[PDB]
RNA sequence: GUAUGUCUAAAGUUAGCUCUUAUUUACUAACAAACUAG
RNA sequence: GAAUCUCUUUGCCUUUUGGCUUAGAUCAAGUGUAGUAUCUGUUCUUUGUAACA
């Protein structure tokens, strides 16, 4: 397990890639840290570094500590200090989204503040109104490398991927659109599979494409919206309605 | 002579059947584009054949004057020119927009032009062969001239520019401060007039002379084609008009009084309509249903 | 004549046009008045609003329509009418 | 120069803690005003830097706190409470949150308690409405059948692990069927040995099957037409067995 | 003829070219917005949504 | 010729009359015989 | 005798002139090509009966 043993060292200082992105234009605008005068040829990228949660879990700083804030770059898989990291270097459990109770519906899991909406990509960080479990995961074509593959195949490989990354409600890959929604336990869970599969690749080892692995554009998780067929609307009313009459019951033996 | 009655049943696809069109001068075999599935062809009564190679639905279905192949114009961005015969692959146009009406030159096979949503067209051999980039806007519909050897080209913008045999300059580039736009128009068959729809529920009339300038009440204003792309039809030597609506509804029209003739009510609007260049009283028409209805 | 004696005068014309025509609770709390109002006088003041606007509507239009001194569009024409009615 | 508002759970368990004010610290999460922010630690030695997220008049709007974003009253979510209030008044009494930021702007400046918060304001309509509370509460590999869509995964990954002593899950939830999958040879004894047996988790009925077959996603059907027709059939054969 | 005609050109100028080029430009507007809901309905009749 | 304005999928959100045809006239053009803008 | 509809007149203005200064200021001195617009000239047109499902 993770308990057990330590977080191990992901990447090097030395490598990591700089900070400075592709050349998308002429010169390098040090303010922003982004390029003008152009705009061809996507900012975009599959990232190099991927999780592997067995691998590189492990007890850090933030253990000792006793900080329940997770890491982003252990998500990303880009953490360089890895036993010495303020953050957590593990998934997210039961146990620790329970002592996130108090603030995880003003914050997210990693620190991050969570604004009014969402943006009008629907792909961010997050809000505070809607206690957002499902991520939609678009941007299938580019994680694949633009391959032929059946659906259901397609849809084994965003749910062994996504097991990954905690407890999975339900997950729906969407043959006529090219695109599934990972409904999760818990929100933490959500936010950490964000951070995780951020632009990553579907691509398993075991195919001749994984030297042109970081080709194309990778995977597009973002947080989703309602389910607007009916039969959602009321499996999320009525657990909505029992969760309620659970803070009903929570309200009585408080006052 | 006038269409009255809904005649026969044709029930093509379950789907939306977008492009309606004729074999010249030989009224044996019509198309069908669906919305979901390919292309069927029915005669007269029976059926031949599917043609499998698409996955989106098809603006428009156009014949050369060979009339052995005619030309898939649909929405994944894919144009296809399909064999009457056996439907083979003679090109697969993999293009960057989504193409509109994708239309031959009445002399060549060879000669052959794609209309773009990118405001461009491209003409081709049997392969690029020559640009078009004047339109500002998105390119909605194309014609030719008598026996070709010219070119029509209009677009979401209000402009028609008369493009020649393969010349990017227009000869005349037709534009108002009123004109909504030009979404479609056929030639009219003695091959000197040049109606096309207008989204001011009106089909205006031209000339094609040099000096080009339009002719006064030829214009056909009773109907309801605000945002459909809806067709036009001329009978046989030109003695009428037929032209589609969004009321379920055809119209019917004259020439020197240019007045509503048939208020037909057949059973979603009606887009693609045609005529036949054997039967002098009869017109093909389909709406959104695929059930295509004959008057 | 003037806004209160206009004022008058509709109300008479709209007295006249209900003769051509013929409790109170409320809460501790809130202290909000709920009266009972009857649906058929509901919805007949709402059918009568609705019939005085249609006439008064078709009436305008009705001087909407008449075209009869110099002008170049319309509302130049209606201006010309409002000298001519200043000319006495 | 209102104080703000901070409630007792995100303070904590201390008599004696030290803020900070930063004067027009920085906008707030509703409304993008300016604002006087208090950022302090729960301990003196916490990790975690706890500051306010919204203005005092976002909060008496709502009647929430600053910093953990629940009620001022009751210490839950906005749109729970909207909810319970709709349960008890028969009022879909909503929280009528802005979009635009001129209208953000606007439906913050207003001297108004918008949504529910006017109910627990004052604390004898808080108990009126929890009262009428207590008056609502008074009125090796394996295949499975017939899960309904409310049945998620997780719950069939957690009685399956309570009725044994602690492995993945393949649940395709459009044809309403599950499956389950491990590697080790004595687990599948034990999972016999603690049972077509039935998997109760709140009284609603899992069949189970021994599936010899090595079932992949594409096993429960390989697109969307398909698994409606299973789960249609399969609910037949169901009450085959009944 | 000419002169005639001319000025009776002239006196229908009534509104400014900044006035005509609004008039213009909200004509553009009506166009391209009935020929956005144009091949909405097209796709919307195809299934794209 | 400027100001300035407008368009631009890489990313997929879940069920008398009708007509051809020529002359004339009017307004426009950084289009021609190295440079000129509010 | 009670009242509806249509007109005529009156009253309300109903798509009803929404700043200023030096009337704010000054007015072709060509051609060819082209575009746009208009005139004039020219030609053409005016149903019963029977059987079967
Ligand atoms: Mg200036
Ligand atoms: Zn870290
Ligand atoms: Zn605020
Ligand atoms: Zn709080």
């Amino acid at each position: 397990s993770w308990r057990d043993k330590s977080a191990k060292v992901q990447v090097k200082e030395s490598e990591l890639p700089s900070s400075i992105p592709a050349q998308t234009g002429l010169t390098f605008n040090i303010w922003y840290n982004k390029w003008s005068q152009g705009f061809a040829g996507n900012t975009r990228f599959v990232s190099p570094f991927a999780l592997q949660p067995q691998l590189h879990s492990g007890k850090t700083r933030g253990d000792n500590d006793g900080q329940l804030f997770f890491c982003l770059f252990f998500a990303k898989g880009m953490c360089c200090l890895g036993p010495k990291c303020e953050y957590l270097h593990h998934i997210p459990d039961e146990e620790d989204i329970g002592k996130l109770a108090l603030r995880t519906e003003v914050l997210d899991c990693f620190g991050r503040e969570k604004f009014a909406d969402y943006r009008e990509d629907m792909g961010g960080i997050g809000s505070f109104r809607k206690k957002n479990k499902t991520l939609y995961v678009g941007g299938i074509d580019g994680a694949l490398n633009s391959k032929h593959l059946k659906p259901a195949q397609i849809e084994s490989r965003i749910r062994f991927v996504f097991s990954r990354l905690g407890d999975i409600d339900r997950i729906r890959y969407v043959e006529s659109k090219n695109c599934g929604f990972v409904k999760f336990k818990y929100q933490a869970n959500a936010e950490f599979a964000k951070e995780a599969m951020s632009n990553q690749t579907l691509l398993l080892p075991s195919d001749k494409e994984w030297d042109d692995r970081r080709e194309g554009t990778g995977l597009l998780v973002k947080w989703a919206n309602e389910d607007p067929d009916p039969a959602a609307q009321k499996r999320l009313q009525e657990e909505l309605k029992l969760e309620s009459l659970n803070m009903m019951v929570h309200l009585i033996n408080n006052n | 002579y006038l269409p009255k009655k809904v005649i026969r049943n044709y029930p093509g696809h379950p789907e939306g059947t977008t492009a309606l069109k004729f074999l010249p001068k030989t009224g044996h075999l019509i198309l069908s584009g669906g919305n979901d599935h390919t292309i069927k062809i029915w005669d007269f009564y029976e059926c031949l054949r599917d043609f499998q190679g698409h996955n989106k639905p098809i603006k428009a279905l156009r014949f050369t004057e060979d009339c052995q192949s005619f030309l898939s114009s649909s929405f994944d961005r894919s144009v296809k020119i399909w064999d009457t015969e056996t439907g083979k692959v003679k090109t697969r146009l993999h293009l960057n927009s989504t193409p509109a009406d994708v239309e031959s030159r009445p002399t060549n096979p060879h000669e052959f032009i794609v209309g773009l949503s990118n405001s461009k067209i491209l003409h081709y051999d049997d392969g690029l062969v020559q640009t078009y980039d004047h339109h500002l806007s998105s390119i909605l519909a194309l014609k030719y001239f008598p026996d070709g050897s010219k070119f029509i080209s209009s677009s979401e913008d209000k402009t028609v520019r008369i493009w020649e045999n393969q010349i990017n300059v227009p000869i005349k580039q037709i534009s108002d401060t009123a004109q909504h736009s030009m979404p479609f128009l056929n030639v009219h068959p003695s091959q000197n007039y040049f109606c096309a729809q207008s989204m001011d529920n009106r089909i205006y009339s031209f000339s094609l002379k040099p000096k080009y300038k339009r002719h006064p009440k030829k214009i056909f204003k009773g109907h309801s084609s605000a945002g459909y792309g809806i067709s036009l039809a001329f009978s046989g030597d030109g003695r009428y008009i037929c032209s589609g609506d969004s009321k379920s509804r055809l119209f019917t029209w004259d020439w020197n009084t240019s007045r509503l003739l048939n208020n037909i009510k057949i059973p979603k609007p009606i887009t693609q309509v045609d005529w036949h260049p054997q039967e002098t009283s009869k017109v093909i028409c389909s709406g959104a249903a695929g059930k295509i209805y004959v008057c | 004549i003037s806004y209160d004696q206009l004022a008058k005068l509709s109300y008479e014309k709209t007295l006249r046009n209900l003769a051509t025509q013929t409790k109170v609770q409320k809460d501790t709390k809130t202290g909000k008045i709920t009266i009972a109002d009857d649906d058929k006088l509901v919805n007949k003041l709402a059918v009568s609003l609705q019939s005085e606007s249609k006439k008064r509507y078709e009436a305008r239009k009705r001087q909407m329509q008449n075209a009869k001194e110099s002008f170049i569009n319309d509302k130049n024409k209606q201006f010309n009418e409002k000298l001519s009615r200043e000319s006495k | 120069e209102p104080p703000p508002n901070i409630c007792e759970q995100c303070l904590g368990d201390e008599a004696n803690i030290r803020m900070t004010k930063i004067p027009q610290g920085s906008e707030c999460k509703i409304c993008t005003l300016p604002f006087t922010l208090y950022h302090f630690k729960t301990s003196k030695r916490s990790n975690n830097i706890i500051k306010t997220l919204i203005c005092v008049r976002c909060a008496t709007q709502r009647n929430i706190c600053q910093c953990c974003m629940l009620d001022s009253r009751w210490h839950i979510p906005i749109q729970l409470r909207d909810h319970l209030i709709s349960l008890v008044n028969e009022e879909n009494v909503m929280t009528e949150e802005a979009k635009n930021d001129m209208m953000k702007r606007f439906l913050s400046l207003k001297n108004v308690k918008l949504g529910g918060a006017q109910i627990t304001s004052d604390p004898s309509e808080a108990d009126n409405i929890v009262d009428k509370l207590k008056n609502i509460l008074l009125r090796k590999s394996f295949f499975l059948y017939n899960i309904d869509a409310s049945i998620p995964e997780w719950k069939i990954t957690d009685t399956v692990s309570q009725l044994l002593g602690i492995l993945s899950l393949i649940v395709n939830h459009k044809a309403k069927c599950g499956g389950l999958r491990f590697q080790s040879s004595e687990l599948g004894e034990r999972f016999v040995s603690k049972i077509r047996g039935v998997l109760l988790i709140d009284r609603f009925r899992i069949f189970i099957i021994p599936w010899s077959s090595g079932f992949s996603a594409a096993s429960f059907g390989t697109n969307t037409a398909e698994n409606i027709k299973l789960s249609l059939s399969l609910n037949k054969l169901i009450q085959l067995e009944l | 003829k000419e002169m005639l005609a001319e000025a009776r050109a002239r006196l229908l100028n009534t509104q400014g070219k900044k006035a005509t080029r609004k008039i213009r430009e909200r004509m553009l507007e009506e166009s391209k917005r009935i020929a956005e809901l144009q091949k909405r309905r097209e796709l919307k009749q195809a299934g794209i949504n």
